[PDB]
RNA sequence: AGCCAGGAUGUUGGCUUAGAAGCAGCCAUCAUUUAAAGAAAGCGUAAUAGCUCACUGGUCGAGUCGGCCUGCGCGGAAGA
């Protein structure tokens, strides 16, 4: 029901949480499990958290209207189904280490954990200090 | 069948059905047919009807007979020449005019009404519509 | 709250009524108050579309007419027997 | 088929169709759903 | 003590009783147990059990549905699922006045490629209207 | 190698294991036989319904063997043992539809927080709660 | 409109509990797990399997979808 307000309203609700956050996921729509993607979608989000936005708007006009804002790389269309892993608890959480790993596993494709930063440069995941 | 308990004479003459109708209102229920057409009903077709309505919708709910027959139509023998009098009785007829609300129904949900007396239309002879209740 | 917009009869009478219900107009009236009745005619399809509201009924409707609005009240409608169409409306005024 | 004078879609994979002017209904799902004059 | 059939699970109790304590003929004491138990059945108005066999059959398991639904259509249950390993085996409980010709009819729907097995179980209650058609063909 | 692959509803909620006989003969597409019957449910079916309602998924695999994760303790279980009245559905709002209670929904909650969860442990146990107050009538909790 | 996918692991339902089958009868029961779970569609509906009521995300670039009133037409419409 992505209504003219609705969606506009939708599109600025699920940037919320991911700018408020760390990068967000995606999952296309091409090969799932009755339980094996069913339980481990289950977890991924009992890990991740109740405010993930597992629902998909990612068209490239309905994101470069409300994304856009900010960070237009991301404005891209992500032209597949799309399900987003929020992480809130630090960069790149387990949340999108769960995406990480069922990008060749429990899933289609994760589309290669792209996701959204700030930097927006750096391929390498949160490990810049290596200790 | 419909037909008065009793009667003042036994025949009554053939008359005409000029006009337009006075029951034109759903009043009762809360949604009637209306007659669009006009013509004789006879009792057998208004129970026909009946039967056809309170059939096709749940036995519950309620249905109003806002017409009755009321009017003796007589047919001579078979075989019988004109004359030697007026012909005995033998069904009684509701005359319907354009407008007349012939049943109304109330406690059942719209489309529900609307397939009952669809089915309720399929056995009269007049062509009828469907209408509900109006704010005064 | 409705508007509606209304003009003054010329000719009254089963002629010039028919004559309007043929021409998509239909009569109507606005009586009551302090001054003589006004005999006016009406848009039909939108009163009807305006109509088909129940708050049409309770609602108080204002009535242009030659230029000056009357904030009246649908007291009686007359409606075609067999056909979705109103036939005269009666308008108190206030 | 039917032959009846008031052919109707009898099931959602029916279709109405105009050929040589009749009105015909031709369905896809069972054969008993086939109609051939409006 | 209904239509000339007898009777399984019936258990009787001679509570009380009055007779003289010189001559208790066992055969007048007859038709008052005759009596005793017409009238214990008139109030008891206790039904019939029809004969219900266990019927086990081995078909191929390409007609497991086609049997079964027969054995359905028959006014028959099934019990245990089973799959052999050259075969399902199906378990159903059937009347006698039915499966009349069921060789036949299970020929036909396997490709005469099953068997079945008969070996008379523990009856049943059946709604059958033969039951008072045999009794009440001689009136009362 | 496939989960399962057969899901046939015609299995027995705990008690025997292999209650086919009473389960019904219309049930033949599994192949269910003295080697899967009870290779691991004999010794893994005790601890997790004992006298309440758990419906056991097969998860028979086409590698020639029989192994997988299996159910955790059952809501209808938990909600069933913890109520006393395993009634429910089919005389759902005309009488008793079985107790529905905190403390079988809390009990579920702590003990089934290990493999059957959905968006959270505390989520499959309010699914257990669902389950119980779903069932028609719930006893003030 | 057309082309890429999803419908359970509390749920043989707590069940007319010998289930009547994640889509017989059934009560009604989001069941958080959501690009979704209705405890119901052709399938096998007595059962999985693979298409899959539904619904969505992606694909593609301008009309789209249906109801009401009315004008003229079509079938219904076979005889010596
Ligand atoms: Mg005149
Ligand atoms: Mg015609
Ligand atoms: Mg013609
Ligand atoms: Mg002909
Ligand atoms: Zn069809």
């Amino acid at each position: 029901m992505a209504l003219n307000l609705q969606d506009k309203q939708a599109i600025v609700a699920e940037v919320s949480e991911v700018a408020k956050g760390a990068l967000s996921a995606v999952v296309a729509d091409s090969r799932g499990v009755t339980v094996d993607k069913m339980t481990e979608l289950r977890k991924a989000g009992r890990e991740a958290g109740v405010y993930m936005r597992v629902v998909r708007n990612t068209l490239l006009r309905r994101a470069v209207e409300g994304t856009p804002f900010e960070c237009l790389k991301d404005a891209f269309v992500g032209p597949t189904l799309i399900a987003y892993s929020m992480e809130h608890p630090g960069a790149a959480a387990r949340l999108f280490k769960e995406f990480a790993k069922a990008n060749a596993k429990f899933e289609v494709k994760a589309a290669a954990f792209e996701g959204e930063l700030i930097p927006a440069s750096q391929i390498d995941r949160l490990a810049t200090l290596p200790t | 069948m419909l037909q008065p308990k009793r009667t003042k004479f036994r025949k009554m003459h053939k008359g005409r059905n000029r006009g337009l109708a006075q029951g034109t209102d759903v009043s009762f229920g809360s949604f009637g047919l209306k007659a669009v057409g006009r013509g004789r009903l006879t009792a057998r077709q208004i129970e026909a009807a009946r039967r056809a309505m309170t059939r096709a919708v749940k036995r519950q709910g309620k249905i109003w007979i806002r017409v009755f027959p009321d009017k003796p139509i007589t047919e001579k023998p078979l075989a019988v020449r004109m004359g030697k009098g007026k012909g005995n009785v033998e069904y009684w007829v509701a005359l319907i005019q354009p407008g007349k609300v012939l049943y109304e129904m109330d406690g059942v949900p719209e489309e529900l009404a609307r397939e009952a007396f669809k089915l309720a239309a399929a056995k009269l002879p007049i062509k009828t519509t469907f209408v509900t209740k109006t704010v005064m | 709250m409705f508007t509606i917009n209304a003009e003054v009869r010329k000719e009254q009478g089963k002629g010039a009524s028919r004559r309007l219900r043929a021409a998509n107009k239909f009569p109507a009236i606005i009586y009551g108050g302090k001054e003589a009745p006004l005999a006016i005619e009406l848009d039909h399809d939108k009163v009807m579309n305006m109509q088909a509201k129940a708050e049409f009924y309770s609602e108080v409707l204002t009535i242009v007419v030659d230029g000056k609005e009357i904030k009246v009240k649908a007291q009686d409608v007359q409606r075609h027997p067999y056909k979705p169409k109103l036939q005269h409306i009666d308008f108190v005024r206030a | 088929m039917k032959v009846r004078a008031s052919v109707k879609k009898l099931c959602r994979n029916c279709k109405i169709v105009k050929r040589d002017g009749v009105i015909r209904v031709i369905c896809s799902a069972e054969p008993k759903h086939k109609q051939r004059q409006g | 003590p209904l239509a000339g059939y007898p009777v399984v699970d019936m258990g009787i109790r001679l509570h009380f009783g009055s007779y003289h304590d010189v001559d208790s003929s066992e055969l007048a004491f007859k038709l008052a147990a005759s009596i005793a138990f017409k009238e214990g059945f008139k109030k008891a108005k206790l039904v019939l059990l029809e004969p219900i066999m266990k019927v086990e059959v081995e078909t191929p398991e390409e007609n497991t549905g086609d049997v079964i639904g027969d054995l359905s259509r028959r006014r028959g249950m099934l019990k245990g699922q089973e799959s052999e390993v050259t075969g399902v085996k199906i378990h159903a409980e059937v009347p006698l006045s039915e499966m009349f010709g069921y060789a036949t009819q299970l020929r036909s729907l396997t490709k005469g490629r099953a068997s079945y097995t008969m070996e008379f179980l523990k009856y049943d209650e059946a709604p059958s209207n033969v039951a008072q058609a045999v009794i009440e063909a001689r009136g009362k | 190698a496939k989960k399962v692959q057969a899901y046939v509803k015609l299995q027995v909620a705990a008690g025997m294991a292999n209650p086919s006989p009473p389960v019904g003969p219309a049930l033949g597409q599994q192949g269910v036989n003295i080697m899967e019957f009870c290779k691991a449910f004999n010794a893994k079916t005790d601890s997790i319904e004992k006298g309440l309602p758990i419906p056991v998924v097969i998860t028979v695999y086409a590698d020639r063997s029989f192994t997988f994760v299996t159910k955790t303790p059952p809501a209808a279980v938990l909600l069933k043992k913890a109520a006393g009245i395993k009634s429910g559905s089919g005389k759902p709002n005309k009488d008793k539809v079985g107790k529905i209670s905190r403390a079988q929904l809390q009990e579920i909650a702590q003990t089934k927080a290990a493999d059957m969860t959905g968006a959270d442990i505390e989520a499959m146990t309010r699914s257990i709660e669902g389950t119980a107050r779903s069932m028609g009538l719930v006893v003030e909790d």
